[PDB]
């Protein structure tokens, strides 16, 4: 949680919004994804949210279930992902650090032991993806313990009493579904965590609508993911075109 | 917030991503309302009865059990409209969609059997159906993949991941993520996110209700045992359910045991599997020591599912019901003795559940019990399954 | 000397060899003395009900008569067990059997539908059952030779002759000539020499008989008019005979009309044949202008007969019933429609008679008809014929 | 019916019984047949039993199904065999000559119609193997009005209402099918057609037998097929087999 207050906190003394690229770990090969990751935290982005391989990710979209594929054709599992976070966090100090995760591979071994694995690595947050707020309970508690900050999604469909739940439960950033003026004012007005749009944002302009609308910042994944799904044979110009493609939609986060 | 209670016990749960809660409380509210509803009773009666065939005959099987005390029914879902238990069920849900006010009905499927259940009920309420499917099966699943088309329903080969069942739920959800206002996602077995466990259960329980009449009337007394194969658990927890509070009554539910247990290669994960939450519930599964769902396998496609609803992982829990596998060899053993015996040729997911019972007998043969086993389907599907094993083993 | 008239009008008879008129008197004599017998008549019942799974529904098809002034009934003979109206008649034919004191089954098949039905009367009740099939035919039926022999008849591949259907019925007469104090001769169709004909409409009429019923339950009053396709002439017959002295209403047979009248490719002996004798009867078939039986056509192999049962013929020449003819085409097409519209697939034999309703529909919409289709059977059998047709046809 | 009075009375009053061969018309071919025949004629045949091929000989066995097989494969049509029986009747003015048929082709264009054309070329008995004499009114009737004997078959399941309606009934020979001495004796009690058995009859010892127990005669009919059937290859090996054959079964009808 620290990280994330300590990074909104800086972007809004520079009127600035947040750009957060999502990769999945080990995509498409370990030290592949550990050099895509320093690339795109080279090229600006402000925060990472990084993808966990499951077997039955019944909410990755087809670009994203196409990485997960390659993360396993190469073997990836949650133990290796784990090692890589270490690497990670002890290359850069505050860059905060968020994992979307599906309930079976935090359940597995223990929820609490899940959050305890994020802790003893440096992430910052946690989004289990199919976890909605109902049943969320003790996945936010053992979050809270391990000063790891409990992430939700805030849907197109969400109601009123949606809003607050998540405004309360929340911490690090608010999930914001784009497929909003009137969700964000509400989950100000409830204190929620800021809020990162998420869900096809690929355009610069993307980036700089988001930060208009009142939220601190936007997350796109697919378009990132699409550059590593098209240069596999050319690891050089997957790094050069995934640089260009960060610091253009970062720049457009700035006042 | 819910009308009913989503667990069983620690079971069950609405594990889906927020997008996906209003669809589903939007579900539960539609089928408490239509369970009070005398119209929408009387409407899926009439269907059940009118176009499916119920009530479905109990059938004695006296030469099966010669030389024992063993007395044997057959509830004969066999004879069910689409030889299966399965139509009874989708014709519930197509009533629910409608009463929502939906026109389309959102199905996936890997044998295929699902599928042609949700065209068909579909066809007949005059329902849109499109069916997701993993190319890889959809290669694999020439007749039900026709049956479906020649039904109206549009079958819809997925490619997208690694092409199989996994990738299609995967569509059909994010579909209905969207769509959910005019569409309803027919979910195939008693399993998945709260409220389909209870809905499938209710939509089924005239299985056990009509067994209960049925024995009543032929017997005088309840049964000492039912007995059912379980994949997902719909045609078990139907059967079961009237039965629940007849406590005299032993529930036993038949996973499947594959080429055996000790080999990895099965279907059940309520005996052999571990606690874990996918596909919507918190449930026992077949998963990988990190955590990752594993394959399940069966000569029978229909039990070929890695976890179980969770109202059998309860019932089991508390020792209300007892769970048994049965392996592939045990199973075309089945398949064979009531084909020669009664004349009946049984589905292989069916002949688990009288594999079963055929141990009961055989292994206590002078034991006194009546026993009812739920004959889910017809096994006509799969006869080039079973010829060639056979022809393979000479 | 018989106990029952052999002949309706001049139709039909007892034309065989006089070696086999003692086992054709033996079988009227325990007919005629079942019929009279409680006892029987309530083992038959009993089997019919909770074995085969009688009485069948009645299905109102709404989605297909929209639009006309038709109200179109569908006779659930597809959902009983075996998927046809044939298991009916084996199961009286078996009972009879068993009260001569006979312990076999002697059967011929071509297309291997009435092998399974008597293969599987004869597994339920105790009789080793053996049919006879030509060696042509076992190598083109691999699927229901197979489900025969599951259900442990002996199939008996026939070289003799042409090593055709002709044969294995040659075949089965002289083994009966031989054996008929200990095997009785199952035939499968309402056809054949007395006391055949007679037997197998009696062994039928609950079609007709629960039809009435159910229409007078449901509707108030009779059919205009009960539609049946024709074969040999048994689901026919067994829906018409409790109708006969209801003048009101309308009986239709359906002979196949193959590839059309004119083509001479067809199975419409009745309409298009000449009086002949053979198979025991005098009655219209194919044939040759100097006599010899000619070879009959229809994509449904179960209405590829060259005659028709006499009592048909019969009914025809004094105007109580009327037979037309379906082609091919028109029984595909209402194949098709009956998926799509209703859910349900027929058997390319029943669409014969579908597709005469569809047409007296369609050709006068806006005249008021109450029709009753007796759907003989179910068409997962056809799935392949069907697909391969339609796929050469792009 | 003449003929066989004539050739019964002769038999008799040389202590004899009559050798019968039964072949199909036009098997193998036309020409063969017709050489077939005159050589059982020669080799000692007392009368000839003359089979139609049917498509559909429900009582045929599987030799003789095979024979018709032949001769629908040389085209043998009805109108031929009538062809054939006018031209055999040309030849041997004396010989009895039955026909085996089936009921649709006498049938076919009317009963009456077809005994008047068995009388036409000479035929002198028809025995139609469908019709049992329950059925058999209309076709003894035109067999009587046109001089052609009408022949029954007596089986050995006949009770004694069947033993007198045959003897009432037939005229020319009674047939009777071996598959004896008591449905001999009850048919000469009732003035029954001389007897000749039929089925099986393959050997010298067998045709001995058969007028030892009262019989006038006995026909033979797949042992002659076979030997047709044997030889198709070698029309002269097929003649000369069949004189050796017919020889050997006349020589034991003699005294
Ligand atoms: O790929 P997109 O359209 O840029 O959206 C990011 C999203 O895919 C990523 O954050 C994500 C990956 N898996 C998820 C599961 C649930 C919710 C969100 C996600
Ligand atoms: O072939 P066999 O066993 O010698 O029997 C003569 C018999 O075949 C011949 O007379 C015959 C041919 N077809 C028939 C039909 C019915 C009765 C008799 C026959
Ligand atoms: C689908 C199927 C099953 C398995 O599913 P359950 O939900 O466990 O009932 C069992 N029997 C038949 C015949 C089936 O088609
Ligand atoms: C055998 C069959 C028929 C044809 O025979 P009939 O004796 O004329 O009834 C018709 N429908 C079905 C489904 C059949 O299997």
């Amino acid at each position: 949680m620290e990280r994330y207050e300590n990074l909104f906190a800086q972007l809004n003394d520079r009127r600035e919004g947040a750009f957060v690229p999502f990769v999945t770990l080990g995509d498409p090969g370990i030290e592949q994804s550990l050099k895509i990751i320093d690339t795109l935290i080279d090229a600006g982005a402000d925060a990472l949210e990084l993808g966990v391989p499951f077997s039955d990710p019944l909410a990755d979209g087809p670009t994203i279930q196409n990485a997960n594929l390659r993360a396993f054709a190469a073997g990836v599992t949650p133990a290796q992902c784990f090692e890589m976070l270490a690497l990670i966090r002890e290359k850069h100090p505050t860059i905060p650090i968020g994992l979307l995760m599906y309930a079976n591979l935090v359940f597995n071994n223990g929820i609490d032991a899940f959050y305890a694995r994020c802790e003893q690595v440096g992430v910052d947050s946690v989004l289990v993806a199919d976890v909605p707020v109902e049943e969320s309970a003790p996945f936010r508690q053992a979050a809270l313990r391990h000063n790891i900050a409990p992430i939700f999604i805030c849907p197109p469909n969400a109601d009123d009493d949606l809003l607050r739940q998540v405004a309360s439960y929340g911490r690090g950033y608010t999930y914001l579904l784009s497929r909003l003026h009137h969700l964000i004012e509400k989950l100000k007005e409830y204190h929620a965590a800021p809020a990162l749009q998420g869900f096809g944002i690929s355009s610069p302009e993307q980036v700089s609508a988001a930060v208009r609308a009142g939220a601190a910042g936007a997350i796109s994944g697919s378009a990132i993911v699409k550059i590593i799904e098209k240069n596999l044979a050319s690891p050089k110009q997957m790094l050069a075109e995934l640089r260009s493609f960060v610091s253009a939609m970062k720049a457009a986060s700035r006042a | 917030t819910t009308l009913l209670n989503p667990y069983f016990g620690e079971f069950g749960g609405m594990y889906v991503p927020q997008i996906l809660m209003p669809a589903l409380n939007q579900l539960e509210e539609a089928f408490v309302s239509a369970q009070k509803d005398p119209e929408f009773q009387a409407q899926f009666a009439d269907l059940l009865k009118n176009y499916a065939g119920r009530p479905t005959a109990l059938t004695k099987c006296q030469n099966i059990t010669a030389g024992t005390r063993t007395t044997l029914y057959l509830k004969r879902e066999d004879l069910l409209h689409g030889g299966a238990h399965k139509t009874n069920q989708v014709l519930g849900q197509a009533l629910l969609a409608k009463r929502m006010g939906k026109s389309e009905i959102i199905a996936e499927t890997g044998a295929g059997q699902h599928g042609v259940a949700s065209a068909l009920a579909s066809a007949l309420l005059g329902l849109k159906c499109r069916i997701y499917m993993g190319a890889k099966d959809v290669e694999r699943q020439s007749p039900n993949v026709f049956r479906m088309r020649l039904m109206g329903a549009e079958v819809i080969p997925v490619h997208s991941g690694s092409a199989t069942l996994k990738d299609a739920c995967n569509e059909a959800l994010r579909d209905w993520s969207g769509s959910y206002e005019t569409a309803h996602y027919m979910l195939g077995t008693a399993a998945g996110p709260h409220p389909y466990p209870t809905i499938v259960r209710e939509f089924q329980r005239m299985i056990g209700e009509e067994t209960k009449a049925q024995i009543l009337d032929k017997e005088g007394r309840l049964p000492d045992a039912v007995i059912a194969c379980v994949g997902g658990g719909s045609n078990a927890i139907g059967m079961f359910a009237d039965f629940i509070n007849d406590t005299s009554v032993g529930l036993i539910g038949v996973e499947p045991g594959g080429h055996g247990i000790e080999t990895g290669e099965h279907g059940a994960p309520l005996k052999h599997g571990r606690v874990g939450i996918y596909f919507g519930m918190k449930a026992p599964m077949m998963q990988t020591a990190d955590g990752q769902i594993e394959e399940s396998y069966s000569i029978s496609a229909g039990l070929d599912f890695p976890s179980v609803g969770p109202q059998h992982a309860y019932l089991n829990s508390i020792g209300r019901a007892d769970y048994v596998s049965i392996t592939d060899d045990e199973a075309l053993e089945a398949f064979k003795t009531l084909c020669r015996h009664e004349g009946i040729i049984p589905a292989l997911e069916s002949s688990h559940a009288l594999a079963h019972a055929l141990k009961m007998m055989r292994e206590q043969p002078e034991k006194e019990q009546l026993l009812v086993v739920n004959l889910s389907g017809r096994g006509d599907k799969d006869i080039f399954t079973v010829h060639d094993i056979l022809k393979a083993r000479g």
